[PDB]
């Protein structure tokens, strides 16, 4: 009987509890490297003279260098792996969630007092979670390295990139393990870990856009100073490992002087009464949603600000029929690529805003299935006064997260060119004309919630189902009749001629009809709980 | 007659007759509603609220019927759920005030003393409340409210015997202001202590009734 | 003597004396453990398990002490929590089989009849279980084991009187196989029905004890 007894049993339990979520992000984060990034770069940039130009173009744009990082030479690997520098961030996100799912938010639920009343040691749970996360990171690194070794690149750089990707996940596994010991609340620990990740990312980006000395002071940044395909600095790797080791030790110490229930931070009281604004199922929805609106709005505004700078410069450092004058001329504005690229770039923001609008409407299904809709509707609340307080939030939140993004992109474009009073109205209109398409997947979700509540989450599968028709229908073969079954293709284009405004009406009518049926079919529906 | 059901019927799958030939009559008193978990007490309480529609029989809540008049009738009614779940980001006082003014006002004088003697702390977030302290929020929100009819459903679940005694005394105080109560307990000791004229149901029917 | 505590003390904040001068002795019987919610029964049960360390006094669980020998002693022990939320993605049978691979041992003959007469469906996911059916999983997992000591804590919460009677009969059957039980009820009717030699604690101390 040791302090580590029951580690393998707990590890087996943790694998089952997420036997489907783990392989998805292990594969979806490692296999789409050699089949998506290097393949596309080889297609677009055939020879060396077309790659030196791209590298020199990247070196004259801090707004584009800070997001991904520098390019040190013009080889196929170094240019094709540049945009993969975001993976180092994504994997970190993943591992953080995993740890906080299995160590905290398992004590908070009360299950890790029932588990600790069986034959398990004091340190079995933390060790099991650490083993799971370290193994997942090593596995995704190995699969990525194999996939890259199955292509035409330097064989000594694929290994370096795989090891860097593994180490960047191990370090943040360690930081998540340390953060899980700090507060009784899982939300607080998630916030702390993500704050550390965010400040690391910002400290990396500031250094990449400038001299480069500051980027050495961030765990992200140690990963891309290994420089795969550009002359590898191997000694950087054991500069991350050491860090992880230290943090891991600290985690165990913070567990050795703690009780199972909670420890190390007290929470904040503060509201003994309800202010004049919590009396309605409209104020309660505002309280339940404001944080997510803030997060999504900031993210979309920042992404639009990033995309606004790139629009000018693409017109020169791209084109010349480098295999982009064929897909941009179809998906985009069919003309001046400075406007075609803008029209193509705002469709991605529209898709992200649609994904945003789906969540605030699934909040309704979460409320009902949590046995709180019965508590609300057992009062003097109309059945349509409720469900008009989450629909309003979804519509009016996705209608501002897109307009703010358009404003940011317009400001960036105007400053880059020098004239802002000309580009800003057109960019704002381009952002605005995407709303009728984004208000589906809210109309659709409401339609499902009221005819078949249990099949409400399939509204995710619809959204993805639309996206695959946009890409795999315009990037591949099409009968032109299977591509007319998505709302993002019919969005007209602002600026110049051939603005029709007819599809907007046909989408607004469908939105209104779907919402009307989803509301009429819900007020004659037995509240199923 | 606040509640008068006779003939209630409902099939859910249309293979699960939950209700066949149910009866109940209340007049201004405390009434005990006894039966197993699958006998249809939850269905009857959820039909009395507008939540579920009945297939047959007459249901008569405070004169009106529960389905169409589900908004006008709910402002003389308080309800305590069987499975109390709260919003994790709101404090106890915030939840109490919100619930109280979504159903027709609150009585601050009664609310203060109820918080004082149930020993609740209305400043911790509802995420931190234990099993016993979660029930106190619902009990305080329901017992301090303009309501001529209380629909309790396992009202004292997780309460130590002292708070059980306090809750019984509060119900006794309420009973002589003219408030009609439904208990639906599952604990026959408190039902015997508080209620007269119980009614026992087996499958969908009422197999016994009376003082 | 499965349990023998005398002198237990513990301050949590170093400002909240939960335990001062606690006493308890059990010998192979059913023992009632009564007191309010803040009196320190939960702290005593979580000190008996290795979860929390004591500041003073003697605690002697099955001969060994609970802190160092928390893995060797937990093999002869079953525990029913006051409040858990079972894993939402696992079925009832899976949960009754995960917790059996970790005490070390289940009795299939007893498990089958316990599932038969508690009327549980061990194929629905634990996310769909109601309040009554969630308690049955813990009760079946604890009552079908190879334990010489059961630490129950509000064992029948959400159970209708029929399942209450079945649980009482099961405890009566277990008591004559030599199994020692701690109830810690909050419902004095079942404590009077099952237990002799109760012990009542007020703040940290035991204010009364005996048959
Ligand atoms: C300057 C300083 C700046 C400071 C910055 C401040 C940041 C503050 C952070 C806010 C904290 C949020 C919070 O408190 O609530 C936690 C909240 C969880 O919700 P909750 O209400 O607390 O409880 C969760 C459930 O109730 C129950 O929880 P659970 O225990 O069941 O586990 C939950 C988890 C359990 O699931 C799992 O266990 C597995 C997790 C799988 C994650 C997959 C990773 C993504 C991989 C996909 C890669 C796709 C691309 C590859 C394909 C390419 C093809 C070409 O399920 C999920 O929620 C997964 C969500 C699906 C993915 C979400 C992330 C998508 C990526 C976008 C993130 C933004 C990055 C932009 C770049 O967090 C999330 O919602 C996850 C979203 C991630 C947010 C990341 C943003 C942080 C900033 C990163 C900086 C980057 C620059
Ligand atoms: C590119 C990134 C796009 C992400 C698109 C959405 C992914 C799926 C979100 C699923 C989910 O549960 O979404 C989460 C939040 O996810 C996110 O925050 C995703 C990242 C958004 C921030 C970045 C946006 C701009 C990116 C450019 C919803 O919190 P919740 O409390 O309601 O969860 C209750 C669960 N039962």
């Amino acid at each position: 009987g040791s302090g580590f007894t029951g580690t393998l049993g707990l590890l087996r339990l943790y694998l089952r509890r997420d036997r489907v979520s783990l392989p998805l992000w292990v594969l979806l984060l490692s296999v789409p490297l050699a089949t998506v990034y290097i393949a596309s770069v080889e297609t677009v940039y055939p020879d060396r003279s077309a790659r030196a130009a791209a590298a020199a173009a990247i070196m004259a744009s801090p707004a584009q260098r800070a997001l991904y990082g520098p390019v040190y030479n013009d080889s196929l690997g170094a240019v094709g792996i540049w945009k993969a520098g975001m993976f180092h961030t994504l994997i970190a996100v993943a591992v953080i969630l995993t740890v906080i799912r299995h160590t905290r938010a398992d004590e908070e639920s009360g299950r890790a007092e029932l588990i600790d009343s069986t034959v398990v040691g004091r340190y079995a749970n933390l060790t099991g979670a650490l083993l799971l996360s370290f193994g997942a990171s090593i596995a995704t690194g190995a699969i990525g390295a194999l996939g890259l070794l199955a292509t035409d690149v330097a064989p000594a750089g694929s290994v370096a990139f795989g090891v860097a990707l593994a180490a960047s996940g191990m370090v943040f596994t360690a930081v998540a393990a340390v953060a899980a010991q700090l507060s009784p609340s899982a939300r607080f620990t998630r916030a702390v870990a993500f704050a550390v990740l965010g400040t690391a990312f910002a400290l990396r980006a500031i250094g990449d856009a400038g001299s480069g000395t500051l980027s050495w002071c961030s765990p992200l940044g140690w990963s891309l100073q290994v420089r795969p395909y550009a002359g590898e600095r191997w000694w950087v790797l054991l500069l991350s490992l050491a860090t992880a080791a230290v943090l891991t030790v600290l985690a165990y110490r913070l567990r050795a002087g703690r009780d199972v229930g909670a420890g190390l931070i007290a929470e904040r009281p503060g509201a003994g009464t309800a202010g004049p604004m919590l009396s309605e199922p409209f104020g309660l929805a505002w309280r339940l949603n404001r944080g997510s609106l803030l997060l999504w709005t900031v993210g979309l505004c920042l992404y639009g600000l990033v995309m606004g700078s790139v629009v000018h410069g693409i017109g020169d450092q791209l084109g010349d029929n480098t295999a982009v004058r064929d897909i941009v001329t179809r998906m985009g504005g069919t003309g001046a690529l400075e406007q075609a690229f803008l029209a193509l770039a705002f469709t991605m923001i529209g898709m992200v805003a649609a994904a945003f609008a789906v969540s605030l409407t699934l909040r309704l299904h979460q409320e009902e299935t949590g046995l709180r809709a019965e508590t609300l509707l057992a009062g003097a609340v109309s059945r349509t006064h409720w469900l008009a307080s989450h629909l309003a939030m979804a519509l009016a939140g996705s209608a501002v997260a897109t307009l703010i993004s358009g404003v940011a992109a317009g400001l960036a474009y105007g400053m880059t060119v020098g004239d802002v009073g000309g580009k800003l109205p057109t960019v704002v209109g381009t952002a605005a004309v995407q709303l009728p398409a984004v208000w589906l997947l809210s109309a659709v979700t409401v339609g499902l919630f009221g005819l078949a509540p249990r099949f409400t989450p399939v509204a995710w599968g619809v959204l993805v189902g639309f996206i695959a028709l946009y890409l795999l229908g315009s990037l591949a073969g099409f009968p032109q009749m299977l591509l007319n079954l998505e709302p993002f293709a019919h969005i007209p284009r602002v600026g110049g001629g051939d603005f029709t405004a007819v599809p907007l009406l046909w989408l607004l009518a469908i939105d209104a009809a779907l919402i009307t049926l989803g509301a009429m079919a819900f007020r004659r529906r037995d509240v199923r709980c | 007659v606040p509640i008068e059901i006779r003939g209630l019927t409902k099939h859910f799958g249309s293979v699960r007759a939950l209700d066949g030939l149910d009866l109940t009559v209340r007049e201004g008193e405390v009434h005990g509603f006894l039966g197993p978990n699958g006998a249809g007490k939850s269905t009857t309480l959820r039909i009395l609220l507008g939540l579920v529609k009945a297939d047959g029989g007459s249901v008569r809540l405070l004169g009106g019927d529960p389905w169409t008049d589900a908004v006008d009738l709910h402002r003389h009614i308080a309800y305590v759920p069987g499975d109390v779940t709260l919003w994790p980001s709101l404090t106890g006082g915030e939840t109490i005030d919100l619930l109280a003014r979504m159903r027709g006002g609150i009585d601050n004088a009664r609310r203060a003393e109820l918080i004082e003697r149930f020993g609740l702390d209305p400043t911790k977030k509802a995420r931190t409340y234990s099993k016993g302290n979660r029930q106190k929020v619902s009990l305080i929100s329901a017992l301090s409210s303009h309501a001529t009819l209380l629909l309790l459903d396992e009202p004292s679940s997780g309460l130590d015997p002292l708070m059980e005694n306090v809750f019984q005394q509060c119900i006794g105080e309420a009973r002589q202001r003219g408030v009609t109560v439904l208990l639906s307990s599952h604990i026959l000791a408190e039902t015997e202590a508080l209620c007269e004229k119980v009614t026992i149901i087996r499958a969908g029917k009422t197999v016994e009734s009376g003082s």
